[PDB]
RNA sequence: UUCUUGCCUUUUACCAGAAC
RNA sequence: AUUUGGUCAAUUUGAAUACAGAGAUCAGCAGUUCCCCUGCAUAAGGAUGAACCGUU
RNA sequence: AUCCUUAUGCACGGGAAAUACGCAUAUCAGUGAGGAUUCGUCCGAGAUUGUGUUUUUGCUGGUUGAA
C-alpha cells in the first residue's frame, strides 16, 4: 500500500504499464497476479526498472499525452 | 424420461432444447450430491437453488430482447473520398468490378441482331458483343 | 479457507506444477475440462490424473470424482483455486474438475508422469 | 401516430420549428386531426421519422387550429405535408403539378423515405426544387 | 501530426513492375532492380540484425541473471546410486561435467 | 356513395346500366 | 365534346442576370483477420554430446 | 554446449479473406455453451441480445483536366 502511495497512480493505465514492463522484463505466462498491485510491484523489483515505462506507456496506450505535448 | 418432466414440459417449445440441456446437467449434479450424502441427511437445499436457477433461465429464454431503437439512416452526404488500389485491394474490388467480358457483353452491335443464348429457363439472355463478330459467325469462345 | 473434504489439496509449488502441466495439456489437446468430461475420461480409462478445485462450492458436486479415481486407481489432487484451474485450461470461466489424459506419444508425457507421481505421494 | 410524432400548437411554434433545424430537414404535415388521408399520412410519417431522425424531422399540425399558414396553399386546404431547410421552403416536383406540397398519400414507407432523402440532398446542394424519383401522376 | 518519419512503399521483385513512387522504374531498369533487390536485402538483413541483437542482449542478461539468483532453497531432491565399478574415464567425465552444469 | 360495364391512365367531365 | 396532370433551380430585385448547377479517371503501399513457412526471444519440457583425476 | 516439442511475443518471407472483424457497466455459459448419434452413446466451447463499421480504414503516386 505504501509503495502504491508513493509512485503508483493505481488506475487502469498504470496497471497496463506495469503489465507491459513485466513482458519487456521477459514474461511468458501472464506476469503475476495483483491483489492491490503491491505484489506485482514486488515481483518486478528484481528487474529494478519501474518509473520509465509508465511515462512511455501513456504516449502509446493513448496518444493524448503526445497531442498535449504538440499543443 | 427427462424431456417428459414437468420442469421442461411446462415452458414453451422454444426453450425445451436449452432447458432440457440445463436439466440434464443439474439432474446429474443432484444425483452426485445424493451419492455423496449419507442416509438420513436429506439436505435438499442445493437442489432447491438449482431449481430456482433453472426457472430463472427458462424465464430469460422466454423473454425476448427489448425493442431496438430503430437504427437511423446515415446523413446522406455522397462522399467519394476513398481513391485506392493495390494488388491486395484490387483483387477484392475485382470481385465487385464488372469484368471485361461482362463489359463487352453489355455492348450490343447496332445494326446486327445480337447474339442471344437460349437458356431453357429463359431465352432473353444477351451474349452481347463479348463474342467477336467472326468468332460468333463461326462458333463459341 | 479451503474445504476439508477437498483432499488431497496440493502444496503451493506442486499446485503450480500441476497447473503448468494442465496448460501444456490444454495446448496439446491432452486435457479435458470439467466434471462431466473428467468423469467420462475416468469411465474410458484415458485419465492419467484428475485435478479438482477446493473452492468448488458446492464441493459435493465434485466429490464423486475422487471416489471414481479411487475405484479406478488414478491419482487425483485438488488445487485450491477453480479460477486458476480454468485459466490453466484456457477458460476465463471457473473450471472445477479436469483430466490430463493418456497419450504415450506426447511431448509432455514425462511431465505428466512426474505430476502423477507427486499426486500419488500426496495420497497415502 | 399521435404519441410518436410531435405535434405543434400555434403558428409561432411552427415558424420556430421551420427556422431552427439548421442541420436537418423539416417535414410539417398540415392536416385536420380526424381526417382519413391525414391520419394515413401521419401513420406513414411515424414509421419514416425514426428511420430518418438523423437527416429529417417530422412534425404534425392541426390546420383548422393554426390558420396562420393559409398563405402556404391559397385556401385550398387538403391534407398536406411541407418541406423546409434553413427556413427556405423546399419544392419537390412530383407528377402532381403542385410542386410546392405533396397533397396525396404515398403508401410505400420506403418510397416516402427515398423522397425525403432526395429533398434533403437537394437542400444540401441548395437546389430549391428537386425532381422526385417516383412519378406519381395517379394520386394527386 | 508529428511527421517524424515518412512511410515509403514496400517494393519487392513482384511489386517492382508496378511501383512508380520511387522514380527510375523503366528509365534506369537495372538500377531500379538493384534498388528494389537492395531494399529487400536490407529488410531481410534488418530482420536478421534484429534477431542477432536479441540473441546478444539475452546472452548478456543470462550471465548477470544467474549471478543475481542466489535464492534460498526450501527443499532438496536427492538420489543416491551405487555401482560396482567405474574404471571407464568417460563415465567419470560425464558424472563431473553434468553435475557442474546442473548445480547438482 | 356502392356494385357492374367502358374510356384507362389520373383529375374533372364523361361513355352505359343498376342499387340506395 | 373542352380541360389538370407541363412552374428550371441559384443570384440581383424593389423583372433582370443567370441557363440545369459545378472533381474525374488509372495505379501503388501499408494496415485488419486467419493460415503456412522461416530466424530470434521468452517460458516450460524433453533428447544428447563431449579426456580425467579433482576439492579440504 | 548441440538438437528437438509445446505455447506465446517480435519480426523476414509467402498465401487466403475482409459476407468479415470488432465493441459492450448487457443476459447466460466446462457447477455445461453449442453441437453430433449407428440410439448404445459421442464431441465439448461459446451462445444469446444489443450495436459499430463492413461493394471497405490510413497513407502515397500518376495522368489529367480545372482553364
Amino acid at each position: 500500500a505504501k509503495s502504491t502511495e508513493n509512485e503508483i497512480p493505481n488506475l487502469i493505465e498504470k496497471m497496463v504499464a506495469k503489465g507491459l514492463n513485466d513482458l519487456v522484463e521477459q514474461y511468458k505466462f501472464r506476469e503475476t497476479t495483483h491483489s492491490k498491485r503491491e505484489l506485482d510491484s514486488g515481483d518486478d523489483q528484481p528487474q529494478s526498472s519501474e518509473a520509465k515505462r509508465t511515462k512511455f506507456s501513456n504516449p502509446a496506450i493513448p496518444p493524448v499525452i503526445d497531442l498535449e505535448k504538440i499543443k | 424420461y427427462l424431456f417428459a418432466s414437468d420442469m421442461i414440459q411446462k415452458f414453451p417449445v422454444s426453450v425445451h432444447k436449452q432447458m432440457l440441456r440445463m436439466l440434464c446437467a443439474k439432474v446429474s449434479l443432484a444425483a452426485r450430491v445424493d451419492a455423496g450424502q449419507k442416509n438420513g441427511d436429506r439436505n435438499t437445499v442445493l437442489a432447491h437453488k438449482w431449481k430456482a436457477e433453472l426457472s430463472k433461465k427458462a424465464r430469460k429464454l422466454s423473454e425476448a430482447p427489448s425493442i431496438s431503437e430503430t437504427k437511423a439512416l446515415p446523413i446522406p452526404e455522397d462522399q467519394p473520398k476513398k481513391k485506392r488500389a493495390g494488388r491486395k485491394f484490387r483483387k477484392y474490388k475485382e470481385k465487385f468490378r464488372l469484368s471485361h467480358v461482362r463489359q463487352l457483353q453489355n455492348r450490343m452491335e447496332f445494326g446486327k441482331q445480337e447474339q442471344t443464348v437460349l437458356d431453357s429457363y429463359g431465352e432473353e439472355v444477351g451474349l452481347g458483343m463479348s463474342n467477336t463478330s467472326l468468332q460468333q459467325a463461326v462458333g463459341a469462345t | 479457507a479451503p474445504n476439508p473434504k477437498a483432499f488431497p489439496l496440493a502444496d503451493a509449488a506442486l499446485t503450480q506444477q500441476i497447473l503448468d502441466v494442465v496448460q501444456q495439456a490444454a495446448n496439446l489437446r491432452q486435457l479435458k475440462k470439467g466434471a462431466n468430461e473428467a468423469t467420462k475420461t475416468l469411465n474410458r480409462g484415458i485419465s492419467e490424473f484428475i485435478i479438482m478445485a477446493a473452492d468448488c462450492e458446492p464441493i459435493e458436486i465434485l466429490l464423486h470424482l475422487p471416489l471414481l479415481c479411487e475405484d479406478k486407481n488414478v491419482p487425483y489432487v485438488f488445487v485450491p483455486s477453480r479460477v486458476a484451474l480454468g485459466r490453466a485450461c484456457g477458460v476465463s470461466r471457473p473450471v472445477i474438475a479436469a483430466s490430463i489424459t493418456t497419450n504415450d506419444a506426447s511431448a509432455i508425457k514425462t511431465q505428466i508422469y512426474a505430476v502423477k507421481d507427486k499426486i500419488e505421494t500426496l495420497l497415502i | 401516430a399521435s404519441v410518436l410524432l410531435p405535434q405543434l400548437r400555434t403558428g409561432w411554434h411552427v415558424d420556430q420549428a421551420i427556422v431552427t433545424e439548421t442541420k436537418r430537414l423539416v417535414v410539417i404535415r398540415f392536416g385536420r386531426k380526424n381526417d382519413r388521408q391525414c391520419m394515413i399520412m401521419d401513420e406513414l410519417l411515424s414509421s419514416i421519422a425514426e428511420r430518418v431522425r438523423n437527416f429529417a424531422v417530422i412534425y404534425l399540425c392541426d390546420i383548422d387550429e393554426v390558420s396562420d399558414f393559409d398563405e402556404m396553399y391559397e385556401l385550398t386546404d387538403p391534407m398536406t405535408v411541407m418541406f423546409f431547410y434553413h427556413n427556405k421552403h423546399m419544392m419537390c416536383d412530383f407528377g402532381t403539378g403542385n410542386n410546392n406540397k405533396l397533397n396525396f398519400i404515398v403508401d410505400d414507407k420506403q418510397e416516402m423515405i427515398d423522397i425525403l432523402e432526395t429533398i434533403f440532398r437537394g437542400a444540401r446542394k441548395n437546389k430549391g426544387l428537386v425532381v422526385s424519383p417516383y412519378d406519381y401522376n395517379h394520386k394527386r | 501530426l508529428g511527421l517524424l518519419p515518412k512511410p515509403e512503399p514496400k517494393v519487392k521483385l513482384s511489386n517492382m513492375m508496378s511501383v512508380f513512387e520511387n522514380d527510375q522504374n523503366i528509365t534506369d531498369p537495372t538500377a531500379w532492380e538493384k534498388v528494389v533487390k537492395d531494399q529487400v536485402d536490407l529488410r531481410k538483413r534488418k530482420h536478421l540484425e534484429e534477431n542477432e541483437r536479441r540473441h546478444e542482449d539475452a546472452i548478456k542478461r543470462r550471465k548477470e541473471a544467474v549471478n543475481m539468483n542466489v535464492e534460498k532453497p526450501t527443499v532438496y531432491h536427492c538420489k543416491v546410486f551405487q555401482f560396482k565399478n567405474l574404471q571407464n574415464p568417460k563415465i567419470r567425465f560425464k558424472l563431473k561435467m553434468n553435475s557442474k552444469e546442473l548445480s547438482l
